[PDB]
RNA sequence: UAAUGCGAUAAUACGCAUGACGGUUCAUUUUUGCCGUGUGUGGUCACGGUAAAACUUAAGAAUCGUCCA
RNA sequence: CGUUCUUCAACCAACGGAAUAAAGCUACGCUAGGGAUAACAGGCUUAUUCGCUCACAGAGUUUUAUCGACGAGCGCGGUUGGCACCUC
RNA sequence: GUUUUUACUAAUUAUAAAAAAGAAAAGCUUAACUGCAAUACAAACAAUUAAAGCAGGGGCAUUGUCGGCAAUAAUGCAUUGAAGAAAUA
RNA sequence: UAAGUCAGACGCAAAGCUACAAGGUUUCGCGUCAAAAGGAAAAAAGUCCGCCAGCGAGGCUAAGGUACAUAAA
RNA sequence: AAUAAAUAAGUUUAAUACCUUUUGCAGCAUGGACCAGCGAUUAAAUGCCGGUAAUUAGCAAAGUUAAACUAACGAAAAAUA
């Protein structure tokens, strides 16, 4: 983002920084709410957790 | 600040276990390096000894040791 | 869960879709 | 029912994040994006992944 | 989080721990009457931003005003204000003034190029936190503490609020 | 220009009261544990045992410090200690603990402060 | 300059296939499997690179 | 720390790691997070068919 | 830590660090066996006597939620890596640090090697029992039960310890006094001495402030070590059970009424008896608790009655429990045929589910019964009426 | 330091002094101060374009130097990797050793447990006796005895090869010191084909007066080779070896105490010197006995008759000595690491023909295991019971038996583990 | 830690003496603010710290005063 | 005459010090280079300058007719400056 | 430099060093040494910084410390020149 | 690699100098350009999304959009 | 920047040369009117580091030059007799 209104480089239209449309406040709603939802996702897992760890297979990890 | 045996260990006898490692580590750290990591000098002369020990000093001539006899 | 499932879908012939010997009983795949 | 493992999936590229944030993604072996991958449920993978939650999608 | 290594949560030499100025929460003590230092000092030392703590009260009065925001004000300004307050409460009000411009600040004559070392001692500034309390006011009713409050608002770059005792 | 600390198995201990001055030893395995307490005799005891056979004036007088010290002598000989260290500290400077002192190294306990 | 505090934990655990840089270690892999399980784990994770001539070792 | 020479401290601690371990054996032999490893699987849910 | 001089620089100039605290905090933390391992395998380097006594108390905390499994696998494995460290720093112990130590090892149901027992001895041996006066009240109660439970028998060990602890007795708790009474009660070279006479005697004015299982465990001990009342504990005693006889739990009513039925003192308070165990048959009563309920009600002649038909229900539990030791089994069959009920006869007699569980447990441990154990077995069944060599009809 | 960088450790004086000289041959100082396999291998890569044979002899020879080092395990795969890339230059200068270069080449690689290959082994055997051994003149003691006892190890037995060796040596076994002469005693008996031959009675006859200047170890080997050669100690070496055995029973180690008590035992002249041989064993029974050694002593206080006593349970503590290096666990205090311990070196799988013999051995003393909660013989059983679980495919019809019939024998045959 | 502590001859044999009232000095993380790092249209975000700074009600300990309600 | 050991001194203060030592003028000037760097003009900035609003104290003396201030905010790019972005 | 005593606990250009430590007072002394040194801090390199320990001759104590000074500044490579001693020719 | 480089720039976030100015200057944390094509904001080195081996008239999305210009309510 | 991608052939959409020099050039920064021919890390001796071979090299012709190599601690005991 660029807030700097003044020099010749025009990062911003005149009037600074333009507000936020209908469609950009909907997009950082959502943003967010993946952001929430993947820290619920792991609440659920650490109160869930097995006693014995399960062993995946990797053929990198076979050969050495 | 405390320095604490390896294992709680404040005999006497600990001294000498400490000495046998230092030995050790030495070891370990040349095996590491390789051979091409020189860690003694090996030059076309010898060094002179003074009082039982190596000393870097010269003496005023150089001589081949035990290239010479009595008179 | 996934054991009581696995064996449903399991249970599905969709090759014998394509079988000139099919009626309507041959795609009631999801509920028997 | 016990949780054993986890899915994540990468929605974000490297380009314009913090270097220690880009070591978290290679430990976990993800390169692009839609790719997944199937993790054990471990406490120190969950610290991991949640120093990252605005990269990755996690079920 | 906080930016230290191992070795520095076992060993570290700060033994003596003081907290920043600039973000130290205690509030400032009532001005003195030392006389004005002649040393230089950084642009920092002249504003603070963090807020007043939340048991802040009048400690003399019955009524006072205070400052919503945080501002840096000058010398010339207090005196201003000053004899603005004085003209509009009485001769006969009770008065006390909680601050008072000690920070010097430089600045160089036109026409010169920049470096060659610090400017010399022009002026003196205070900083004002947000919520602080200014000026305490006792003998007089609250209509009056009301037209001192409008006197002075157009006189400060800051927005500007009552307080009262009870 | 603090020395730094020596770890001894053996140290011998004074505490100065109003009334009394009392002696210990304990014997340590590490810093990190707890010692045993092996001698522990006090001017209290000496005064007990004097006052019935040869009066004393007080717990606190020259006869009962080379009293501490000649039973200190007796239980160290008797579990076979010959050499102690001495812990310094304010009490260690006390008239009294210093008579003490002299007493056991006349004795024949070698006593060490470093 | 420090963004992370403590000793480095262990690595995340992860489920891999084979690549196809390694399509020419199928062989050795099969020769050095020394169970049933393990080389039913070493076919299926080299499942899209499977050959006529890995087919019949893993037989043999 | 000025220096932009790279820090040879990990190789001075292990060379002494290492040297403690060759000559003084351990007390402990057994780990249970080994004892207890399960073999090694595909992966903990069944395959989705095509 | 503080430099200020004082009259116990024993207790002074231990060396405490945060870096020993850090690690107990560790220990204490731990959830479960497995997390407890692991904790102990990163700290391998650092583990220290204080450290290895405090990790043998850990499983005996751990073990605690697991009532009814017998000792699961990682506890067995843990006690064994432990060990290691005990034989390591077997001279470098305190006598509070060796308390605890031997109490979380017994706990296990594990079995210390006689030499390092021997060894671990050495610090009540040495020193002409000085180091008995650094432990406290209850470092003391820990190693008479510890090394009892151990099975460590040396004269020398248990009159070096009685001799350093007589002075005490009076000043200990209730409860720490009545654990030394149960110890010698078992120990057969300390019955009718001073020291006994001198336990008792503390006893007797702590009557009041025992709990309710030390209470049945004293009542047990003095009654057995004390068949005449020279010191009056048994009347106090009983006189306390009659007036609390309600506010004890079922196991502690159970103890203390077959021990007082044993004594000869029946009185006509089967009515008062019964009905607790009616309430609280289900729980409460592990095999053991049954066999003295059954001996109890058996020997003071309690009859089946209509409105409660105890035995009933005391064979059905005996059979869910069963649904054991051959030896048990046999002396419950042999109570239950003194009681004088049938089982075979009658279609719904109440010791027939029983006698059909014992059926099926012999069956699969046939290779166990002997001609004796067999012939026990035939007395058994031939009083309750069951002699065809058919099974029960249940 | 100062000298070099940081984590490069100083000089050693000592070092430094050998190879700071005006003296020419630094090859063939940086190949002796050798300190691991891997760094002879980079000395030798380094300088492949300048070796000779006379760095090949020194190369092979420090093999048996580096195996000393790293006892308590088999040989390691860098030694193997390095001996077998020396064979290919011994194959190249094959033709151009002497015969004291020969003789040090077979030493080292027979130390190594390396089979040399027929075709090359014969090659060096003909530089040796080639022209009838007339250059074998020209050599010096050491060298005469590492060629009978490194070609001995080999395994060549070519009859030409031995005769013509012997020959030439006969002359000089009277000016050859004892231990020389006690080696070439070893080989004799070793080769059954000189048993009668006039040379083995040169040999013993040479020794008659070197007895007092043999050391302890060629002392007890030569003890035991005579009672095999000259059962009827005509030469009368046995009677002189017994007298000094008996004079110094006390001033030798305990490995070579134990190996002339049990042929002494063997040869049916056991006297009242128990009491005087059972101390020394119990004083040191966890170090400079192992398993071979362990055997050795038990069947030779087993053959003498000594019963176990109250004060001294020799055979409770060998059982414990037994159990202890079956299992292989290790101490860590302080004492234990440096007393160099046996037990302390690690594990090393033993041969069951070596279970076996010991739990015949322990069978035929006469002690239970099994019946008494803490028996003599208990901690051998268990874990001989716990090794014989991890190695059941070893196990045959014969072997059980065996182990069944020592099992029957000490007392337990109920089919349950051993109570420790 | 009454084998204590304090003292005006201050030494310790003698003097005051361990209770009770009053005034001083030292828990649901008390829970709010605040600070740090990460992400960010400049905050409808997350975690941690304050034994660095403001902020609550106790209970106890160390002196001191006291014919005591 | 040469070498080694134990030591010191001078100028190196432009203080990593060496071609032994060692000042100026050029508007009579010459060559190689730079908008990597100045003087005129453009650009960015707005302290200063200028304008407007709030403020209505103080002069006029019923009038904010007219003049006019402490202090604060905003705007302009025409005054004195700052920077070195375009052209050597 | 090092021992003993105690109504003392400061000062530096600047500074919350330090109580088994310092300052002052009283006594004896020259380690303000000869020949070496593991291992580290720092650092482009040159140089710069701390230092357990071994042998010799000493000082004060009587088995501890001394390779200058509370600590953090008081400096200058190589060359050329000069002095004391020793070894050659 | 005994190679090249030792003229750097701006955005967000801090501090010194300037006037809590400069597309100013000196340090510092992250990113981008330099050496980076493609998409969105008007043209758009440094802002937002995202890293181009080649061809194709297949499909799903990111930032941003969904009465005309101009694809989609 | 005079082309590109398409098209029902009517047209529609995309699209500020190259070089040199720069933090950054469509550049209002530098060079070129166009075509053909000419026009810039080459040779010797020596040294260092890789690759490929010979298995010492050169003369001479049973004897001579050049190079290279040349002491470091003689440490193993594996005998079911
Ligand atoms: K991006
Ligand atoms: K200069
Ligand atoms: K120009
Ligand atoms: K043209
Ligand atoms: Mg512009
Ligand atoms: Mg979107
Ligand atoms: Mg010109
Ligand atoms: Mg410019
Ligand atoms: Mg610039
Ligand atoms: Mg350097
Ligand atoms: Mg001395
Ligand atoms: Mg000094
Ligand atoms: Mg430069
Ligand atoms: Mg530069
Ligand atoms: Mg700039
Ligand atoms: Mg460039
Ligand atoms: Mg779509
Ligand atoms: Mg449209
Ligand atoms: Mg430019
Ligand atoms: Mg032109």
């Amino acid at each position: 983002v660029v807030f700097k209104t003044t020099g010749g480089k025009a990062w911003n239209p005149p009037g600074g920084l333009k507000p936020l449309t209908n469609t950009q406040k909907r997009s950082r709603k959502e943003n967010l709410q993946i952001l929430l939802r993947n820290l619920s996702v792991l609440k659920l897992a650490a109160e869930n957790q097995p006693e014995v760890t399960v062993n995946l297979f990797s053929p990198l990890k076979f050969m050495h | 600040i405390h320095v604490v045996p390896i294992n709680d260990d404040w005999s006497p006898e600990y001294q000498k276990l400490a000495d046998e490692l230092v030995v050790r580590r030495a070891e370990v750290k040349r095996q590491i390096l390789g051979h091409h990591v020189h860690t003694e000098p090996a030059f076309h002369f010898s060094l002179p000894q003074r009082n039982g020990n190596m000393s870097w000093l010269l003496n005023s001539v150089h001589k081949f040791p035990g290239t010479t006899t009595l008179a | 869960x996934x054991x009581x499932x696995x064996x449903x879908x399991x249970x599905x012939x969709x090759x014998x879709x394509r079988x000139x010997x099919x009626x309507x009983x041959x795609x009631x795949x999801x509920x028997x | 029912e016990p949780v054993r493992s986890l899915f994540v999936t990468l929605r974000r590229s490297y380009i314009g994040k913090a270097w220690f944030h880009r070591e978290i993604l290679q430990n976990f072996r993800l390169k692009k994006i839609r790719q997944t991958v199937e993790v054990a449920n471990t406490p120190s993978a969950r610290n991991s992944l949640a120093k990252i939650p605005h990269l990755v999608t996690i079920e | 989080f906080r930016r230290r290594t191992w070795p520095a949560v076992c060993g570290s030499l700060h033994i003596w721990k003081k907290m920043p100025w600039r973000i130290d929460q205690a509030p400032p003590p009532m001005p003195d009457s030392k006389p004005l230092t002649r040393l230089r000092a950084k642009r920092y030392e002249g504003i603070k931003k963090v807020v007043m703590p939340n048991s802040t009260q009048l400690q003399f009065g019955l009524y006072g005003i205070r400052s919503m925001e945080s501002a840096r004000l000058k010398d010339n300004t207090l005196e201003a204000i000053r004899r603005t307050i004085r003209r509009k409460i009485k001769k006969t009000g009770r008065l006390w003034i909680m601050i008072r411009a000690t920070v010097p600040m430089t600045k160089k004559p036109l026409g010169i190029r920049m470096g060659k070392g610090k400017g010399s001692i022009d002026h003196y500034v205070t900083p004002i936190r947000p919520g602080q309390i200014l000026y305490e006011f006792d003998r007089i009713s609250r209509p009056i503490a009301l037209q001192a409050l409008r006197a002075i608002q157009p006189k400060l770059p800051c927005r500007l609020g009552l307080v009262e005792w009870s | 220009p603090l020395k730094p600390l020596v770890f001894r198995p053996l140290k011998l201990f004074f505490w100065a009261t109003n009334r009394h001055v009392h002696a210990k030893v304990v014997r340590f395995s590490s810093p990190f544990n707890e010692g045993v307490p092996v001698v522990d005799i006090s001017t209290f005891d000496a005064f007990n045992k004097l006052k019935g056979s040869a009066p004393v004036v007080a717990p606190r007088s020259l006869e009962c410090y080379k009293e501490v010290a000649k039973m200190v002598k007796e239980e160290t000989a008797r579990q076979n200690i010959n050499e102690v260290t001495l812990h310094l500290n304010s009490h260690a400077s006390d008239r009294g603990v210093r008579e003490v002192v002299r007493e056991l190294k006349n004795l024949g306990l070698l006593v060490k402060k470093v | 300059t420090i963004f992370n505090t403590g000793v480095p934990g262990p690595r995340p655990e992860v489920a891999q296939k084979l690549s196809t840089e390694y399509q020419g270690h199928i062989l050795r892999m099969i020769s050095l499997a020394e169970s049933a399980s393990e080389l039913d784990e070493v076919l299926w994770s080299s499942k899209k690179h499977l050959r006529p001539v890995h087919i019949a070792r893993s037989c043999l | 720390v000025r220096t932009k020479l790279p820090s040879k401290r990990p190789f001075l601690q292990t060379a002494s790691h290492l040297a403690v371990n060759s000559l003084v054996p351990s007390v402990r032999t057994n780990r249970w997070a080994d004892l207890i490893k399960g073999p090694a699987v595909r992966s903990c849910i069944p395959e989705i068919p095509e | 830590n503080t430099g200020v001089p004082g009259p116990r620089p024993e207790v002074a100039q231990k060396l405490s660090t945060e870096y020993q605290g850090h690690i107990l905090r560790m220990i204490s933390l731990a959830e479960s066996a497995s997390e407890l391992d692991e904790v102990l395998w990163s700290s391998k380097k650092h583990l220290r006597p204080v450290h290895i006594a405090r990790s043998c108390l850990k499983l005996e905390y751990l073990r605690t939620k697991e009532k009814g499994r017998e000792v699961s696998e990682p506890i067995k494995n843990l006690a064994s890596e432990l060990e290691n460290y005990v034989e390591l720093y077997s001279t470098k112990f305190t006598i509070g640090q060796v308390s605890q130590l031997v109490r979380g090892l017994s706990s296990i149901r594990r079995n210390i090697q006689p030499d390092l027992l021997l060894k671990l001895a050495a610090v009540v041996v040495a020193d002409d029992g000085r180091q008995v006066q650094l432990a406290n009240e209850m470092d003391c109660r820990d190693l008479f039960f510890g090394f009892f439970s151990q099975g460590f028998d040396n004269e020398l060990f248990w009159k070096r310890l009685s001799e350093s602890v007589l002075p005490r007795l009076p000043y200990f708790n209730a409860d720490v006094v009545s654990t030394v009474l149960r110890v010698v009660s078992g120990l057969r070279f300390l019955h009718n001495t001073e020291f006994a006479h001198a336990t008792m005697t503390a006893l007797v004015p702590k009557v009041g402030d025992l709990s309710p299982a030390r209470l049945a465990d004293a009542f047990f001990s003095a009654s057995l070590l004390d068949p005449t009342d020279v010191s009056g504990l048994n009347a106090k005693l009983e006189e306390r059970f009659l007036r609390e006889f309600t506010s004890f739990p079922i196991k502690d009513t159970v103890t203390m009424f077959q021990t007082v039925t044993v004594r000869r003192h029946s009185t006509p308070e089967l009515a008062a008896q019964v009905a607790p165990l009616v309430a609280a048959q289900a729980h409460q009563l592990p095999v053991r608790h049954l066999r003295r309920a059954l001996e109890g009600m058996v020997t003071a002649g309690w009859k089946d009655t209509a409105e409660i038909p105890l035995y009933a229900i005391l064979a059905k539990q005996a059979a869910r429990l069963v649904l054991t030791p051959v030896q048990l089994l046999r002396q419950l069959a042999r109570i239950f045929a003194n009681t004088g009920l049938k089982a075979g006869p009658g279609a719904n007699q109440p010791l027939a589910p029983y006698f059909a569980a014992l059926q099926r447990e012999l069956e699969g441990r046939l290779a166990e019964l002997d001609e004796q154990v067999t012939d026990d077995f035939a007395e058994s069944f031939k009083k309750v009426g069951i002699a065809e060599g058919a099974r029960v009809q249940i």
